């Protein structure tokens, strides 16, 4: 890479290492390649919201021409988030598009994004589904968004009532991940969830 | 020719235009005027929203027709 990108990328990826919110755990980097072109982020759930106890694991590309433009960053955990697609991890936010400015860093870009996870844009969605749920049903979002952090990030068991029903459908045959995205999907409807798994 | 722009405050904007001035130049008309960024800005005329590449004659725009202003953009 261009020397301005590989002097940045190595001066952010210390200044990750070094900083507060890793030695707290709330953030972490870790390289993938050799040319620092590739890296492996990693964030903690906020506190006081669903996605608390879980830990996400994050994709982030940069591009040769770091620093002008953002990187290129995807959720590898998956996650119930109305500004993060359910099915890929791509990311609805501003700084990874055309509010990026040059002086962003790993470290700020990792730390916006856990503050995405505790305040969502559900009116500028990723998730057209997820958004709408969160808009209808905040409960029902909460809810459906602890459990995605129990059964994918690694976060406390989630409610009672909600693993009942998918009880029910894996009683009925069906694999448990995708009954857990069909109820999550149809928002907890065992009927419209348990078509859709007829039909997969 | 004037036409008027109606917004959600009830300040209306009034425009000096001409029927071949497209709907992309209305819009730079209207940042010069009110600083609203074209990015950023809705036209409705005859219930449906007008696209920047036509002008004010093929929608039947006339002279001291009334526009309807929606501001949203911000798509992140």
């Amino acid at each position: 890479m261009a020397n301005i990108a590989v002097q940045r990328i190595k001066r952010e990826f210390k200044e990750v290492l070094k900083s507060e919110e890793t030695s707290k755990n709330q953030i972490k980097v870790d390289l993938v390649d050799e040319n620092f072109t590739e890296l492996r982020g990693e964030i903690a759930g906020p506190p006081d919201t669903p996605y608390e106890g879980g830990r996400y694991q994050l994709e982030i590309k940069i591009p040769e021409t770091y620093p002008f433009n953002p990187p290129k960053v995807r959720f590898i955990t998956k996650i119930w988030h109305p500004n993060i697609s359910s099915v890929t991890g791509a990311i609805k936010l501003d700084i990874l598009a055309d509010q990026w400015a040059a002086a962003m860093t790993l470290r700020t870009v990792l730390l916006s994004l856990q503050a995405l996870l505790a305040a969502a844009e559900p009116d500028d969605p990723q998730d057209a589904v997820v958004a709408n749920q969160y808009k209808q049903n905040p409960e029902m979002f909460k809810q459906t968004a602890r459990l995605w952090a129990h059964v994918y990030a690694g976060a406390p068991v989630s409610s009672p009532e909600y693993t009942k029903k998918i009880e029910n459908l894996c009683a009925m045959g069906f694999d448990r991940n995708a009954v857990i995205v069909a109820l999550s999907s149809k928002s907890w409807d065992v009927e419209t969830a348990t078509e859709l798994l007829l039909s997969n | 020719m004037q036409i008027f722009v109606k917004t959600l405050t009830g300040k209306t904007i009034t425009l000096e235009v001409e029927p071949s001035d497209t709907i992309e130049n209305v819009k730079a008309k209207i940042q010069d005027k009110e600083g609203i960024p074209p990015d950023q800005q809705r036209l409705i005329f005859a219930g449906k929203q007008l696209e920047d590449g036509r002008t004010l004659s093929d929608y039947n725009i006339q002279k001291e027709s009334t526009l309807h202003l929606v501001l949203r953009l911000r798509g992140g």
